[PDB]
């Protein structure tokens, strides 16, 4: 039915125009619901046609907004699910020393069942990540964060009921989103503090631990985080302080820092330099990058829903999550 | 009440007098993309559900471009309607015709077909409706203004205005232009009822976006000598109330003349009209795709950049454009299907589709339209505009402000 | 010192507002905050801090030039009819910080134009001089694109003035009744006085809460007589 | 003059530093004709509190001009020498100025030099001659340590700037702006990258000054400095003070910038005058710093302020740092009127003066 | 230096004992006698506890010419841990602890005492085979030091050479 088409067009337009779901969990849920819907009301018989249809639609959605990789992750996850279910019904160096044109009957029902299982796991990821707060936080500890992330907020406020610590929050210069996080934390009695990015290194001598949130995790264990996290990681590495990253599994993309320049999302310079300056706006060149790149060497641990792990094992999670043929999409 | 708008795809004023002879004002490529495309994208993004497109001058081209465009597809949420007529001579006639046809029902937007903006009007429209529901038929129009500096390049003198508004509740008490005038006059009627929150505003950019009401069209039928919007506002202010809405975190501007054209072009390339940028490809076209790189350098497909040339600042290369060796291009917008020579300096130059520039040419602050061509050892000065299908001989040095067109009396000839 | 006190009384200044002398309220505004010296210009019949009283055998400007050899530093002109609950620091901070040449105090037919921050004095004019409309120059708007207009405010007739301004009053004997000739001229000059400066600026202070009522009629006289008691309850 | 009361709740780590508010000034509880405090000092303190004069050298110049005015307006009392009278009379003025806003290293060095010079005046010389000599010493000091030193540092830095370079500056420093303007006027063709930070946003001053000079400039905020450094070729920074251990005390966003620059392999330079060379030592910005008004952290984002009422939450703290310290291991070169010296030669110059 | 600031400030002091001669116990006791909230620990847990430390203040036996020290055994590891965590290491030493010599020598730098403190004499016959060494002092390079607090004010190690030129004569270096 054309209702699926109307929904797909609305989703692509809302992603390309402005931001859609505010939380990453809602974004992943909306993407998975749209994928399940595309699978449910559509004419497909064999796995190759369904996979190509999903690939074209996912390619469109990714071209709509390349920095929104949570949707590419969900598309690749659905593709991997389809491949696994098809291999279950149809039948490296160690390995080294395939058509999808057979049409079954119960393939759609089990694909939908797998998608629902993935949805429930997506829902439980938040508590699964927040449950590991006491294993890394201690009493009379100092924690530093940047920006506003729901995962880090839960991780911090889940341990305040049994531990007492001091939280330092560094705002983001273009979009001062750390103020909301600081207010939400102070509402729970955590003794929070707000500060600028210019005083990151100046205050990072009394800090004991750092917990932050990322937008996506690259293949070699590096991140695409908000602007200012590269400097935070540099200061942590200079003072040899562990930097924890609380990110669910859907924030993991199967790509290495191949690309160039289109990594960061550039928005209007109105936030950096207002339009009411004068005539100097014709000469002055202003750039406003929203995100930045954080190498893996400056990261210490990754707290996920399946337990903490080191960055040197993220490649295995990639091999476990996505299929090598669906990396380009 | 579904949001509906009216699009005037013809501006009954002729300032682009050479270029507007072969091709309308509203289809002039700004950043490889027409202005009516910008306006339709703004309307579709702000929440408009239906538009009424009125065209008089060269309407066939307008309609067959809209009919190829993505807004006329059955999958578009902003259904567009083309009403064509050869009698229209000014905006007042268009509004009179709207009143005669009874197309609009509720608060509708009045925008020109050459307005580029990313402003959201939900807030202003909400304010308008609440005000209208406290005063049922009072509060009839709302002009959107973008607060700026009087020094900004975007503020041209031909459109420059000064307002005397109320600061308690935004309400227009006096409105007048400042084109060729040094000391402003404000009558004493303004200080009549309250006399405490009155203020003069000179930091405003007229976006030419107005939230009108059907009663506006009613009054347009009433007053026969309302030829534009400005005259509607003056004649209502000599006497219903007209209000405003000022924006500070959004961009909006109307292309009225050439100087305004080079101001919005620079702003769009410098990402001041985000999300509307060349990298986004907001037209869903295949021949307008680009890639945004460092220093706001946009490169399309099949750019064929030669070894030695340096792209230093915010440039836009088209699809199929060919660049030579040892060139220097900066602040310049190049169209698709262009072909440059060698040792070519381009500084704030605008090349449309089908242009060829020979080797040894130095062009600065001048605009080349479709199918233009220049030979070797040619030097162009600032504001040295070439219209469609002109050819400039070799070893020629054009003066400043020169305009070349194939029609004899416009300004010059081949 | 920094400022000199002068209270002009050019009977009306001896009306018992609140069963106290009328000239006692300006002196009280001057007293309690330094001001060990005060200069009063009054009639011959008007007689009883450390008042320096001079007689007048005439406008405000003429009286100021009449006591020019007396003045040696920046002046603070006060009026005979002045009952106010304002802190003098509120206007002197404006005179001190921006090194302004003119600082005035007003409280909520005479049109005034103030900038965005609300204390820069940009335009000043009376209804009688303007022909039918209000004319505003382009330069003032190019520098300050926003001009907030007030009409209902009242003039308290108190100004923090410089010394060269008084020297200028001595030079040109054309300006009389500074409240209507000097202040507008200075406001029109910030955009000759330029000879004694060795740029001109004017500032304003608006309270919006107070008893800043200048007594000039019977109605204001009764209004002041009725409101003085809650203020005298705290003052004395 | 009473105490300058504090404003708001301070941070746990900076509980020993004063935190004031710009709306509540200390001149409220004083006589209009200032009797105990000099009028010049009152106006200077008001300007410092209101933020009218924001700069190391602008503050030092204003302080020295106010001191010249005070000496001109001050008459020595009988039965006492002037050499100690002036120092004892200037002590409360300095106390008041510190109460208005904590003094900087430049002001401290200037006050120390002035006290030394005043104490050096003999009891036999007359009053007018001594006052004139002090005023002349003040003017010659300004001329030698501020204007001529700036010209010598610009003359020395002109050789380091080359054509095609990409220089990155931070904040607002008159010395860096003068250096760049003189290099651009001398024929060098480069482009500058201006980095700014909240809430002062003072980098726009240098940005507009360079645009008025004709230098191609760029503007961006400090969190994105790691994005622009790969294309940057040089990093010019201003310093408010240089401690005896070589560490650089400057605006808060300098140490982090120097750290990121070293990670991107970009040589960092520091420009400072010899009169800003402090003899004390500090290893970090926690034990001694300055906390400005916390209400500057409030920002109008969207349609509501997230920190509109921060004092209601007794657990919420607002930290607004001003200065910071950089270790000598992140500074490559130091430019002074004596010549280009490394950072581990700061005490040697302190030796010669 | 520590007990002079406890009357106006409150801090937590960690004391690492010395394995051969456990002299840190006396210091910890003397500090706790003044109410400074002191703690005692072994050298094996230096790096393990040096993640929550904010500053280090130590004493040396002599200062070499290039700004290096001859301190008690265990200070080299402390300086290494400080440099790994980028924590300032302060050295409080008067002017008489400054010697005009560079690390020229070899092996006779450290003072070796009887192995009785490391391994007792009552072990058995293994003392004939096992070779035991007990160095009292060690060498700390200047690169791991941050500041030197002396009677004439703090200074950096990169200026200690000047203090040498100021204190001693170049002809009296060999003595």
């Amino acid at each position: 039915g054309s209702e699926l088409s109307e929904r797909i067009e609305s989703f692509v337009e809302t992603l390309k125009r402005g931001g859609g779901p505010r939380s990453s969990e809602e974004m992943a849920r909306e993407t998975l619901g749209l994928l399940r819907q595309i699978i449910t009301d559509h004419r497909w018989s064999n796995a190759g046609e369904l996979m190509e249809l999903i690939r074209r639609e996912g390619r469109r959605m990714t071209a709509a907004q390349p920095s929104e990789t949570t949707v590419g992750n969900m598309v690749r996850r659905v593709l991997k699910i389809i491949r696994e279910e098809y291999g279950r019904l149809h039948g490296s160096l160690h390995k080294l020393l395939e058509d999808f044109s057979f049409h079954y009957a119960q393939l759609q029902s089990n694909i939908i069942e797998a998608i629902n299982e993935l949805l429930v796991e997506l829902e439980g990821t938040m508590e699964n990540i927040a449950a590991q707060a006491l294993e890394h936080i201690d009493s009379n500890e100092v924690i530093m964060t940047i920006g506003f992330s729901r995962t880090v907020e839960a991780f911090l406020k889940e341990a305040a009921r049994k531990r007492k610590f001091h939280v330092i929050v560094a705002e983001c210069a273009p979009f001062c989103q750390g103020h909301e996080m600081a207010v939400n934390l102070s509402k729970a009695g955590i003794e929070t503090t707000v500060m600028t990015d210019a005083a990151i290194f100046a205050v990072m001598s009394r800090v004991n631990k750092v917990i932050i949130g990322t937008k996506t995790i690259l293949a070699n264990g590096a991140l695409r985080a908000v602007t200012g996290t590269h400097t935070l990681a540099l200061a942590a590495k200079h003072h040899s302080t562990p930097l924890i990253v609380c990110a669910p599994m859907f924030k993991l993309s199967p790509q290495f820092p191949n690309e160039e320049d289109s990594f960061h999302k550039f928005v209007a310079p109105e936030e950096v330099l207002p339009f009411t300056e004068g005539d100097i706006l014709e000469k002055v060149s202003v750039h406003c990058p929203v995100f930045d790149y954080v190498p893996p060497e400056l990261i210490t641990l990754f707290i996920s829903n399946i337990g903490g792990n080191a960055p040197s094992y993220i490649y295995r999670l990639m091999s476990e999550l996505y299929h090598p043929d669906d990396h380009v999409l | 009440p579904p949001l509906q708008a009216v699009l005037v795809a013809d501006s009954f004023d002729r300032r682009f007098f050479p270029i507007s002879k072969d091709q309308p004002r509203v289809l002039l490529p700004l950043a490889n993309v027409a202005l009516i495309d910008y306006t339709l994208e703004f309307l579709t993004a702000t929440g408009v559900q239906e538009t009424f497109v009125f065209c008089c001058w060269k309407a066939a081209q307008i309609k067959e471009h809209l009919l190829k465009s993505k807004w006329c597809r059955p999958t578009s949420l902003n259904v567009v309607r083309i009403i064509t007529s050869e009698l229209y001579r000014s905006l007042g006639d268009v509004l009179r015709d709207v009143d005669a046809k009874a197309l609009v029902r509720s608060d509708f937007l009045l925008v020109y077909g050459d307005v580029i903006s990313n402003i959201n009007i939900t807030r202003a429209l909400e304010e308008h409706r609440l005000r209208r529901k406290l005063e049922k038929n009072v509060s009839v129009m709302t002009m959107i203004f973008k607060e700026s500096s009087p020094s900004h390049p975007t503020r041209c003198h031909e459109d420059n205005v000064v307002v005397a508004v109320d600061s308690t509740t935004n309400r227009v008490l006096h409105f007048q232009k400042t084109q060729g005038l040094r000391r402003f006059a404000f009558p004493l009627s303004l200080f009549q009822g309250s006399s405490d929150g009155v203020e003069v505003r000179y930091d405003l950019l007229d976006c030419h976006i107005s939230i009108c009401s059907p009663q506006v069209a009613q009054l347009f039928t009433d007053n026969f000598d309302y030829q534009t919007r400005d005259d509607f506002v003056r004649g209502l202010l000599v006497n219903n109330q007209i209000h405003m809405h000022v924006t500070a975190k959004e961009y909006g501007a109307r292309v009225s003349n050439l100087h305004m054209y080079s101001a919005v072009c620079a702003d769009v390339i410098r990402r001041w009209v985000y999300p509307l940028t060349p990298e986004a490809n907001f037209t869903d076209s295949t021949t307008q795709s680009c890639t945004h790189s460092r220093h706001n350098i946009y490169r399309g497909p099949e750019v064929s950049l030669g070894h030695g040339s340096i792209l230093e600042e915010n440039v836009l290369l088209g699809s199929g454009t060919v660049i030579g060796s040892n060139c220097f291009i900066t602040n310049s917008v190049i169209g698709p299907g262009c072909h440059i020579g060698d040792n070519v300096v381009l500084d704030q130059t605008y090349l449309w589709q089908g242009v060829r520039v020979a080797a040894g040419a130095q062009i600065h602050q001048s605009l080349l339209c479709d199918n233009a061509e220049v030979k070797e050892r040619v030097t162009l000065k600032p504001r040295s505009v070439l219209t469609s299908q002109v050819v400039v001989g070799p070893n020629i040095t054009l003066p400043e402000g020169s305009v070349i067109s194939l029609h004899p009396p416009d300004a010059e000839e081949d | 010192m920094e400022f000199q006190a002068v209270v002009m009384a050019v009977p009306k200044p001896l009306l018992p507002v609140g069963n106290k002398p009328l000239i006692w309220y300006p002196l009280n505004l001057l007293e309690r905050v330094g001001f060990e010296e005060v200069i009063v210009v009054t009639t011959r019949d008007v007689q009883k801090m450390k008042p320096d009283i001079v007689c007048i055998p005439m406008g405000t400007a003429d009286s100021l030039r009449y006591i020019y050899p007396k003045l040696k530093t920046d002046v603070l002109v006060l009026s005979c009819d002045l009952i106010t609950d304002v802190a003098l620091h509120e206007v002197v901070d404006l005179f001190r910080a921006y090194d302004a040449s003119l600082a005035m105090l007003m409280r909520k037919r005479d049109f005034i134009g103030v900038d965005s921050t609300g204390k820069r004095l940009l335009f000043m004019a009376n209804e009688a001089d303007l022909d039918e409309e209000l004319v505003i120059k382009g330069s003032i708007l190019q520098k300050h694109p926003r001009i907030r207009f007030h009409t209902g405010l009242v003039d308290a007739h108190l100004y923090c003035l410089k010394k060269y301004i008084v020297d200028f009053l001595m030079e040109n004997g054309s300006i009389t009744s500074i409240r209507s000739e000097l202040i507008p001229y200075l406001v029109r000059k910030q955009f000759d006085i330029y000879s004694f400066i060795k740029q001109v600026r004017c500032y304003v202070h608006i309270m919006k809460e107070g008893l800043c009522s200048r007594v000039s009629t019977l109605g204001l006289y009764m209004e002041a007589n009725r409101q003085v008691p809650k203020l005298l309850s705290a003052l004395c | 003059v009473p105490t300058r009361k504090d404003y708001g709740s301070k941070v746990s780590l900076f509980s020993h530093l004063p935190q004031y508010s710009r709306q509540n000034s200390l001149t409220q509880f004083m006589s209009i004709p200032s009797s105990v405090i000099h009028p010049a000092m009152v106006r200077l303190g008001l300007q410092y509190s209101q933020g009218l004069v924001s700069g190391s050298n602008a503050r030092c110049i204003a302080l020295l001009r106010a001191l010249q005015q005070v000496i001109q307006d001050y008459t020595t009392p009988p039965n006492e020498e002037l050499s100690r009278d002036l120092v004892n009379k200037l002590k409360p003025y300095m106390s008041f100025l510190t109460q208005c806003r904590p003094l900087s290293a430049s002001m401290h060095n200037a006050i120390k030099f002035l006290n030394k010079e005043i104490t050096s005046v003999g009891s036999s010389k007359r009053e007018e001659e001594a006052k004139s000599e002090l005023r002349a010493a003040i003017d010659r000091y300004v001329q030698e340590k501020i204007v001529l030193a700036a010209q010598a540092i610009s003359r020395f830095a002109y050789q380091k700037i080359s054509n095609g370079d990409v220089i990155l500056v931070y904040g607002c420093s008159s010395l860096v702006s003068r250096i760049l303007q003189e290099a651009w006027t001398e024929g060098r063709r480069f482009r500058v990258v201006v980095v700014d930070s909240r809430p002062w946003l003072e980098g726009r001053h240098t940005l507009r000054s360079l645009v008025h000079a004709g230098v191609p400039a760029s503007y961006l905020l400090i969190p994105a400095a790691s994005y622009v450094l790969p294309e940057v070729s040089k990093v010019l920074l201003g310093a408010h003070a240089l401690l005896a251990n070589g560490s650089v005390m400057s605006r808060v966003g300098t140490a982090q910038l120097a750290l990121v620059a070293r990670a991107h392999n970009v040589p960092v330079l520091v420009c400072c005058e010899t009169y800003k060379f402090c003899e004390r030592v500090q290893t970090d910005a926690f034990v001694s710093n300055e906390l400005d008004d916390p209400d500057d952290l409030q920002c109008k984002r969207g349609e509501h302020v997230a920190l509109a009422n921060w004092q209601n939450h007794a657990s919420l703290r607002l930290l607004n740092l001003v200065y910071d310290v950089t270790p000598p291991e992140l500074v490559d070169l130091v430019i002074t009127e004596l010549g280009m010296i490394p950072c581990s030669s700061v005490p040697v110059v302190l030796r010669v003066k």
